[PDB]
């Protein structure tokens, strides 16, 4: 009753109070990562079907 | 044909059909022949730890028979210092301090009833009623159990299951045959009538009748009656397998061989008497005792036949003037006074009487006007021709007094008043029972003894319940003919297949450690013609119907959730399960006996709505819009 | 009195939060991903039917080596294929029928399931003789079995409908974190690529991010408008995505403590059943209640491809470590693999 909504705001204190970036930063890394790991995407674009191996291999 | 008893998987379907009546317990069980056979077998050869109380049991059932007094003494020695006795003291199951206090005391004083060692019987069964008989359901004796009372609740007989002989009796609505069923080979009598005379001469009430009335007293296996087996019916005509009894009735042996003596007599009053006391204590009036019903068997023994007219009177007290002209009691005339067993110590009266002099009490000048006879004997006393004995006067004028409150059997002892005249003063009633008195008439084995037409339906509807299996007789036919040989070959047949089982598999079984609910063979059709009957093993589950065929575990089956709902439909006269699915199709199912029928559809309604009824709470499982 | 301030400190603190992730909205995902290409058409071809399951398909679980997966299923089965043979590994009978989730073990030595029996089982793939017994129940839960991922050997955490997850001690069979929270059944959980941390998604409409050694909720994500029934990392740990009843799949980051785009569509209308990354992040797959599975563009937000090829719901989805291909499980019998 009162314990569980005293519970309460001190978990909200918790989440309150945390270091927050910039969306535009996050989005950057986001970006980033994607563009380092392209090449290494196999179903980004398909691969020859020597290197698939549900295909000949 | 030949029993067949069903496959050990029948335990699965059959103790949850058992489970559900509560017949699973000890007391159900055990007073069961079928029932004790198996349990006995059991704990002689399995449960050495319940071994002893079993001997000994059965050496007290053999004790209680001893007739002789002399026999008792002896057998009542030999057993209170037999090795049974320092078996189970030396074991875990010493009787009680007073029940053995009782025993000794009668040993003592030398007085051995039959019923000496029953103090110990009631001890050795309060031993039996928890592990011991927890241990045998868990057997595969239960199960065996379990085939057998499969085939007793599957029992659908038709003129096919009887071999019929000649003709030994005639009436007025059918014959009565001698058969012998196929299935044992037991010797019967079968009273064939026809609904056909039924209705013509306005008899149904009679024919319903004497089937309540033979269910009454066709239990307990009394020696003085022409007691039911079975009760069936064609489609035209209602059948009563009986008491086998080829030697005509009193009726007709009575003018053929002349007037009995009093000795003659003795013998048939004596047995009819025990007839009459197995029905007054299951509160059943017989009303109809003159000597056309009283038949004899080979040997010369007689039994009361044709309960048409009996009637209850454990609730009803009944009624008004029904029987015979010449053998009514007075309150079997007045319509209206009650009476219950009253009306047959009267009727005896007349019925020996008939058989000393030739003709009833209250008619010598062969008169056929009933209000004749129902006015000599309902006003005038009757008076003895001076050549009956002394003791024979006092028994027929005790039985014949009009007053009911002054008559042998109607003063508050029932017949233990009869049989205490000293009309019968020399005869020992035990030996009377056991049939150990010489007949005085022997039947030759060759005796012979002694249309119109209406259509049918609505009058077959007051024979639906007409059929009727009495269990005690069926098991007791079954022990004393094929019962042993039976268990011997179905014993083999199942350890060769489990042996071919074992060249072939290492992978049962699939109906263990998860959570199937039953199993068991049925017959499926499904949508539409483009199938035909299929036998298939299923298991039913929570949330699904699984099935197979021979040789593969299961590659088809039906959710839980796809079933709309399980009706009961009627296919080639016979009785099945239909399913509908969710997508409009449809699936039959064919049960192979009656009780598996009442089984499945009742687990499978039970199943598939629990489990609609669940995954409707759960997110991840229930349709979504 | 003490409980009305309490309860609007509580809402306080909750403008804090809304106003602190305001604070920091400086740019959307969209806009900065404007000058990169898109994807293009995404197609994808069967290249394995795996037939065996008798009834519905609930979930799958790929092998770290990205070739054995299984599944479990309404037939009270659960299945390890061969995925490039079709071969099944093993067939395990469960001992309860209403299993919902499985898991694969790292070690490839256990797998896991449960569901209504409120039970979460070790499955030992490495015994003695060879065969598979079932080596541990895990009993606490007073709701059913939504999901279970192994830490290690000896770790496992699970998702339960009593709104609580768990962190296990797979041998001694006891809880040893509980993790108390969500006010709805919690449907979904994955773990960071570092196992320190994992998110899951309840039927309260919000995820939430979990410190694994300390039993904590750190963060809360709120935004849908209905129950999420599927989730999964960003394979660089840094954020998640959702899926919905509510036809939409979402994208939080973890820095930024907010939502970065929304994957929806007016032809959409069904509820999403499970979400996964390609490898290198790009694409998001998603496996709907209309018997697809769509391929998003991760960083646009456009609709890639569809793996149309079920006759009933898209299940469950997973994609192997090695990015080789996608695994879809439905409500027909089947899981194909695609790429
Ligand atoms: O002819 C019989 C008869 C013959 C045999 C047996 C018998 C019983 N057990 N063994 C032989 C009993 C019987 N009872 C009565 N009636 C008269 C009757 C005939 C047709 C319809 C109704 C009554």
């Amino acid at each position: 009753s009162i314990a569980q909504a005293r519970k309460l705001v001190e978990q909200l204190k918790m989440e309150a109070n945390i270091d927050r970036i910039k969306v535009s930063k996050a989005a950057a890394d986001l970006m980033a990562y994607c563009e380092a790991h392209a090449k290494e995407d196999p179903l980004l674009t398909p691969v020859p079907a020597s290197e698939n191996p549900f295909r000949e291999k | 044909k030949k029993i067949l008893l069903p496959e050990p998987s029948i335990r699965s379907v059959m103790q949850k059909y058992l489970e559900d009546r509560g017949e699973v317990t000890f007391e159900k069980i055990f007073s069961q022949k079928l029932g004790y056979l198996l349990f006995r077998d059991f704990c002689l050869n399995h449960l050495e730890e319940a071994r002893p109380l079993v001997e000994f049991y059965e050496e007290i059932k053999k004790y209680e028979k001893l007739e002789t007094e002399e026999e008792r003494v002896a057998r009542s020695r030999e057993i209170f210092d037999s090795y049974i006795m320092k078996e189970l003291l030396a074991c875990s199951h010493p009787f009680s301090k007073s029940a053995t206090e009782h025993v000794q005391g009668h040993l003592g004083k030398k007085q051995v009833p039959p019923d000496l060692f029953q103090p110990y019987i009631e001890e050795i069964c309060q031993n039996l009623r928890g592990d011991v008989f927890q241990k045998f359901i868990e057997s595969d004796k239960f199960t065996r159990f379990c085939q057998w009372k499969n085939v007793e609740l599957n029992i659908h007989l038709t003129m096919n299951d009887f071999s019929v002989h000649r003709i030994i009796g005639r009436g007025g609505f059918g014959e009565v045959y001698g058969c012998r069923k196929a299935d044992t080979g037991k010797m019967y009598a079968m009273k064939c009538l026809d609904k056909k005379r039924i209705k013509m001469k306005q008899g149904e009430t009679l024919a319903l009748n004497e089937r309540i009335m033979l269910s009454l007293v066709s239990t307990g296996d009394c020696p003085f009656i022409v007691c039911m087996s079975y009760a069936f019916h064609t489609p035209d005509k209602l059948s009563f397998i009986l008491d086998l009894m080829n030697g005509g009735d009193l009726h007709y042996h009575l003018s053929q061989h002349g007037v009995f003596s009093e000795a003659d007599m003795r013998f048939y009053a004596a047995e009819i008497i025990l007839g009459l006391e197995h029905m007054h204590n299951r509160f059943v009036v017989y009303r109809d005792l003159k000597p056309a019903n009283i038949l004899l068997d080979e040997h010369g023994h007689v039994r009361i036949s044709d309960l048409g007219l009996a009637c209850d009177f454990s609730k009803k007290k009944p009624h008004a003037s029904v029987g015979t002209h010449g053998y009514m009691a007075p309150e079997v005339l007045q319509k209206g006074v009650a009476y219950d067993s009253s009306a047959d110590w009267f009727s005896l009266g007349c019925m020996l009487f008939k058989l000393l002099r030739g003709h009833s009490p209250f008619r010598q000048h062969k008169t056929k006007d009933k209000h004749e006879i129902d006015r000599m004997t309902l006003t005038m006393a009757v008076e003895l021709p001076d050549s009956f004995s002394p003791e024979l006067r006092s028994l027929l004028e005790g039985l014949l007094q009009r007053d009911v409150n002054r008559r042998l059997g109607c003063l508050g002892r029932g017949a233990q008043e009869v049989k205490e005249s000293p009309f019968f003063r020399s005869l020992d009633w035990q030996m009377v029972f056991l049939q150990k008195y010489p007949p005085p008439l022997i039947p030759p084995r060759g005796e012979v003894n002694a249309k119109g037409i209406k259509l049918l339906d609505s009058d077959q509807e007051l024979y639906r319940n007409f059929p009727l299996t009495i269990s005690e007789r069926w098991q007791q036919e079954v022990a004393e003919t094929v019962f042993d040989t039976i268990n011997a070959e179905t014993d083999r047949l199942e350890a060769r297949k489990k042996a071919k089982n074992k060249q072939l598999g290492h992978e049962e079984d699939y109906a263990l450690g998860k959570d199937c609910i039953m199993h068991g063979y049925m017959s499926k059709m499904g949508n539409p013609f483009l199938t035909q009957w299929q036998r298939r093993y299923f298991y039913l589950f929570p949330n699904r119907l699984e099935w197979r065929g021979e040789g593969e575990a299961p590659q088809s089956l039906l959710t839980m959730e796809e079933i709309q709902s399980v009706e009961e439909t009627q296919i080639k006269e016979r009785k099945c399960l239909l399913l509908k699915i969710r997508g409009g199709k449809q699936f039959i199912l064919q049960c192979d006996s009656d009780p598996e029928l009442v089984q499945w559809k009742k687990e499978l309604r039970d199943a598939y709505r629990e489990a609609q009824q669940l995954v409707q709470r759960v997110p991840k499982m229930k349709n979504k819009p | 009195s003490e409980l009305d301030q309490l309860r609007q400190e509580a809402e306080q603190l909750k403008n804090q939060i809304r106003d602190a992730r305001k604070a920091c909205a400086d740019a959307t995902l969209s806009q900065i991903t404007n000058n990169i290409d898109p994807v293009g058409r995404i197609q994808m071809r069967t290249r394995r039917t795996l037939r065996g399951h008798l009834a519905k398909i609930y979930a799958m679980h790929w092998g770290t080596d990205s070739r054995l997966l299984v599944s479990a299923s309404q037939d009270g089965k659960l299945i390890i294929w061969d995925s490039y043979t079709t071969n099944k590994v093993h067939a395990i009978p469960l001992r309860s029928s209403w299993v919902m989730t499985c898991a694969y073990a790292p070690s490839g030595n256990y797998v896991a399931c449960g569901g209504l029996d409120n039970i979460c089982s070790i499955y030992n793939l490495k015994t003695r003789e060879g065969n598979v017994r079932v080596s541990r129940e895990l009993a606490g839960h007073t709701g059913y079995l939504s999901c279970c991922r192994f830490l290690d050997d000896n770790q496992i955490v699970t998702s339960s409908g009593d709104t609580t997850c768990a962190l296990w001690d797979i041998e001694t069979g006891q809880q040893t974190t509980t993790f108390t929270g969500h006010t709805g059944d919690v449907m979904s959980l994955s773990l960071a690529p570092d196992t320190r941390l994992f998110v899951s998604g309840a039927c309260d409409a919000s995820a939430k991010l979990w410190d694994v050694r300390e039993g904590m909720c750190r963060q809360t994500f709120t935004g849908h408008e209905s129950d999420i029934n599927a989730i999964c990392f960003f394979p660089n740990g840094n954020a998640f995505a959702t899926g919905s009843d509510d036809a939409t799949c979402r994208l939080f980051d973890l820095r930024a403590d907010q939502e970065l785009m929304t994957y929806s569509h007016d032809n959409i209308i069904c509820g999403i059943t499970s979400v996964s990354f390609s490898k290198s992040g790009r694409l998001l797959l998603a496996g709907y209640d209309d018997f697809n599975c769509n391929v998003w563009d991760a960083l646009k937000a456009d609709r890639a491809g569809v793996l149309a090829g079920h006759d009933n719901r898209v299940s469950c989805l997973g994609v192997t470590d090695d990015g080789m291909a996608v695994a879809t499980g439905s409500w027909d019998s089947f899981l194909k693999i695609w790429n």
